[PDB]
């Protein structure tokens, strides 16, 4: 269970579990690559506690723009809900959203092949996106498709080239 | 217009947080550099402006870090514009999905704030037919093959056509070539081929 | 990172201004950028084509890179390989890709799927099918090779491109090296990462590099010295990971964005231009 | 329009010598896009239709290199009607004098 902890002057927070790290007689703690404390030797009952983080994750809002809805969903990043409608994604605990089976088109990522969107009295779904329509190439050995016409796109093409001459003074 | 708008904003962003930065105080008793000055002889004054100074050449090389590593996106952005504009507006792109999708024709650039845009006028085919097809015709014994294109049938005859618009085309010794005789040739299809002179000397 | 777990610390670093914020910034900028490399590389092609049950090319054999219903991700065998072959708790993260690597294969399948059944065709229009055997007789004719020297050869090429493949198998298997640019991404990646938690264990003058060795030894009018010495050094640390991981990532960026141009021109295409897809 | 380079090194860099064909003495012409013979419009099969200004010539593009309009030269489609801008002329048949002959 997550504790604040003090083993002789050693603080800390973290969930305390017993261990299989066999200290020999002399050793009192062991580090992480960090240097912070990884395990412990308790002074009043000799046996070895793993010390692991209180579980920690960036909390994603997702949102359809306010020019839209207030209705918001969360993913809390990596932990699981049991920690925290509420649904689980390899991404983490995804929370106010809705997951649906349908697989839409990618509104808002969320991650691990989740997607988020506002749809039908609506709400905010999440899906596993589509990665667009799946085709069969009708495919044969004698087999072939050729274009009887054509459409003129004029599809439109925006590059950066400058960016804005900025100076600065430094002294000033 | 989300690139140009977003080279821009981040722009404005970075100036405006190089800014604000002048407002964070570094652990110095206050960021307003005249009012450390008119409270503090030098004795004193000097470790609250060197934690400014600090602070603020800090937060000046991070904004001219991140300036440098952004002008080289914008570079190599721009790198890739002048290609456009050598390849596509001055010439014509050959380099799949290089100049928009579809085949490329041309581009008009049009000049917009702190970019280009290029409008990549692009053939792209729409309306297809199915057809039988083969790799080559035999004739009598030889293989023929398309020179540019291809062979189809509706169904009950053969032509050869462009690869990139349906244009039946009578098959004839103009627009196939022999090659080697019909054995080798996994696929072949019977057919005949026309003789495009014989009638003329017959006539 | 910095301050962890720490009110005492927290405060601190609102002195040193916008810094976190703008750190946060550039790597969420760096992880938004990967999803848009892969989705730029892989993601050309707007319908996830897919292959026909019977496999008859003319006598090509890309049972090897195509998918099997077998696998429990659909990679094929040589993706099978690439993913055999190449190989945290202190405020750092990884967060997931958006393509699950079975977006990944399903994406290369698609890619690959057109490749075999519709030539360059799937990059421009919808996908037209058209026989492998023809296809590659239009990429002979594409480097100037007449074409009746495929079919006049096409057992020949096609016993030639399946033994080309089985030796991609045993270069692939045997020799480990073969990955060195992936691995060495992932190593540069792993060793930056370990370098940045290494340096959580560097004192920078302070008296521990353990925050809360300072904060239960210490009252904040001394500490506040010690940790501004933390604060800097690991923020310098911090700004110094970032720093090369935003060169880095315009590293690889330039190669995504290379890669996107052999996906557009090579697979999507051939290339015209001398020694860019392979020798030859 | 290139041709060829040769490289030659110089201290931390590369020099190319970039051959390029650049055309450089022009003359105008009256063109068309296609030639109406017998109803059939000719289209050039590489090159451009251009006349000095009273005999018709099909030219490769990049360098004037007047040669005599023949069925050779040319591929027909269609029929005059559609197409905006063609111009009548008459079309060599290069067997037509053998033929005779
Ligand atoms: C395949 O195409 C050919 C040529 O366009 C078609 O043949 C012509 O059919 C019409 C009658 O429908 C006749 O007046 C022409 O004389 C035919 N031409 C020749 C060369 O025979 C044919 O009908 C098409 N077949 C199918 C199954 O679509
Ligand atoms: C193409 O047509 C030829 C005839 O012009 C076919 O050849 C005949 O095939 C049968 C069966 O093998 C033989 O009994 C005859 O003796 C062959 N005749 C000649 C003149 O070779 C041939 O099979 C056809 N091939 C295809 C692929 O359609
Ligand atoms: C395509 O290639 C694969 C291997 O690249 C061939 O699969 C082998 O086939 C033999 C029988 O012919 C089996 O004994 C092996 O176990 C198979 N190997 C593997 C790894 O599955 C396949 O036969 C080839 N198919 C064609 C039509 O060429
Ligand atoms: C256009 O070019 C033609 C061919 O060079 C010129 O026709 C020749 O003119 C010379 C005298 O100038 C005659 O000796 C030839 O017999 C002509 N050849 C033919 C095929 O008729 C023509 O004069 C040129 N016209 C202009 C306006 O430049
Ligand atoms: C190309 O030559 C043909 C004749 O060889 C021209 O056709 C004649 O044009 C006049 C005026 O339009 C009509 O009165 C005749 O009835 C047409 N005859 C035929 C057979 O169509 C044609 O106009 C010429 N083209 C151009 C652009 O001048
Ligand atoms: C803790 O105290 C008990 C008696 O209350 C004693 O038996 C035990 O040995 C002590 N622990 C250690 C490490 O000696
Ligand atoms: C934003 O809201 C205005 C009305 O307040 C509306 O005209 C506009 O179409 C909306 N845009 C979007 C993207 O919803
Ligand atoms: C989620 O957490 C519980 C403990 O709270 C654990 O038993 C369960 O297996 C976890 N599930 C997953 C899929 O991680
Ligand atoms: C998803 O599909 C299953 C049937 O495969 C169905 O029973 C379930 O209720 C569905 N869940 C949602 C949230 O749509
Ligand atoms: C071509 O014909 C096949 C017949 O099985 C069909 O499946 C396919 O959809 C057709 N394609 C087009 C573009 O009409
Ligand atoms: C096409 O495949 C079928 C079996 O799927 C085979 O019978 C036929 O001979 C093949 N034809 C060609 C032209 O390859
Ligand atoms: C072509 O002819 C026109 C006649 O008005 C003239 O303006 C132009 O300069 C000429 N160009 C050349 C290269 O002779
Ligand atoms: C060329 O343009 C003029 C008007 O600019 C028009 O009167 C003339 O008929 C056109 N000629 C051709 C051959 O297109």
């Amino acid at each position: 269970k997550c504790v604040n902890f003090n083993f002789n002057g050693l603080t800390g927070t973290g969930v305390l579990t017993e261990s299989n790290k066999k200290f020999l007689p002399f050793q009192q703690f062991g580090r992480d690559i960090a240097d912070t404390t990884d395990a412990v030797r308790d002074p009043q009952t000799l046996e070895i506690l793993d010390i692991t983080p209180c579980s920690f994750g960036g909390v994603s809002v997702i949102t359809p723009g306010t020019n839209t809805s207030n209705q918001v969903a969360v993913l809390y990043q990596d932990v699981n809900c049991t920690e925290v409608n509420v649904f689980q994604t390899r991404a983490g605990c995804l929370i106010g959203a809705e997951h649906v089976n349908n697989s839409y088109e990618c509104d808002i990522p969320i991650g691990a092949g989740i997607c988020a969107s506002y749809q039908t009295s609506q709400s905010i779904i999440a899906y596993t996106m589509s990665l667009g329509a799946e085709n069969s190439v009708a495919y044969s050995n004698n087999s072939i498709a050729i274009p009887t016409n054509f459409t003129i796109s004029v599809t439109t093409e925006i590059l950066p080239v400058s960016m804005t001459k900025t100076s600065v003074d430094c002294t000033m | 217009l989300g690139k140009l708008q977003d080279v821009v904003n981040q722009n404005a962003q970075a100036l405006n947080t190089l800014v604000k930065q002048l407002s964070s105080n570094f652990g110095a008793i206050s960021s307003v550099l005249n009012d450390i000055l008119s409270r503090l002889d030098p004795p004193e004054a000097e470790v609250q402006i060197d934690r400014l100074i600090t602070g603020r050449l800090q937060s000046l090389q991070t904004y001219v870090t991140q300036q440098l590593i952004r002008a080289a996106e914008i570079r190599a952005s721009a790198n890739l514009a002048a290609t456009k504009m050598s390849e596509c507006v001055l010439g014509q792109s050959k380099r799949v999905d290089f100049c928009g999708k579809g085949y490329h024709l041309m581009s008009f650039p049009q000049s917009a704030p702190h970019g280009v845009v290029f409008l990549h006028v692009t053939y792209v085919p729409a309306q297809e037919k199915n057809f039988t097809t083969a790799p080559a015709i035999c004739h009598d014994g030889k293989a023929h093959f398309p020179r540019e294109g291809v062979f189809v049938s509706n169904g009950t005859h053969w032509f050869v056509t462009q690869r990139n618009f349906y244009e039946p085309q009578i098959i004839t010794t103009d627009n196939t070539f022999v090659s080697g005789n019909c054995d080798v040739v996994i696929g072949i299809v019977n057919n005949t081929v026309y003789d495009p002179l014989q009638p003329e000397l017959d006539s | 990172y910095i301050c962890g777990d720490s009110t005492e610390c927290s405060n601190l670093l609102l002195q040193y201004g916008s810094f976190c914020t703008q750190l946060n910034r550039a790597l969420t900028g760096i992880a938004v950028e990967q999803d848009k490399n892969t989705q730029e590389v892989f993601a050309q092609v707007k319908q996830i084509y897919k292959t026909p049950p019977i496999k008859d090319f003319g006598g090509f054999n890309f049972s090897q890179i195509l998918p099997d219903p077998s696998k429990p991700s659909k990679r094929s065998f040589i993706e099978d390989l690439l993913f055999n072959k190449v190989t945290k708790f202190n405020g750092l993260t990884v967060l997931p890709p958006l393509l699950t690597d079975e977006m990944i294969a399903q994406y290369t399948s698609a890619l690959l799927a057109g490749t075999i059944t519709s030539g360059w065709t799937f990059g421009a229009g919808a996908a037209l099918q058209i026989p492998f055997a023809m296809q590659m007789a239009y990429r002979f004719n594409g480097i100037g090779v007449t074409q009746n020297v495929l079919y006049e050869n096409q057992k020949l090429i096609a016993n030639q491109f399946n033994s080309a493949i089985g030796k991609i198998q045993d270069s692939l298997s045997s020799t480990a090296s073969a990955l060195g640019k992936l691995q060495d991404v992932v190593n540069q990646n792993a060793q930056a990462l370990n370098t940045l938690v290494k340096q959580l264990s560097s004192n920078f003058g302070a008296i521990s590099s353990v925050l809360n060795d300072i904060l239960s030894r210490l009252d904040p009018p001394e500490a506040e010295v010690q940790i501004d010495r933390l604060i800097t050094g690991r923020l310098q640390s911090l700004q110094t990971y970032v720093t090369q991981q935003l060169i880095r990532a315009a590293e690889i960026r330039a190669s995504a964005n290379l890669a996107a141009t052999k996906m557009s021109e090579c697979v999507l295409g051939q290339s015209k231009r001398v020694d860019f897809c392979g020798k030859g």
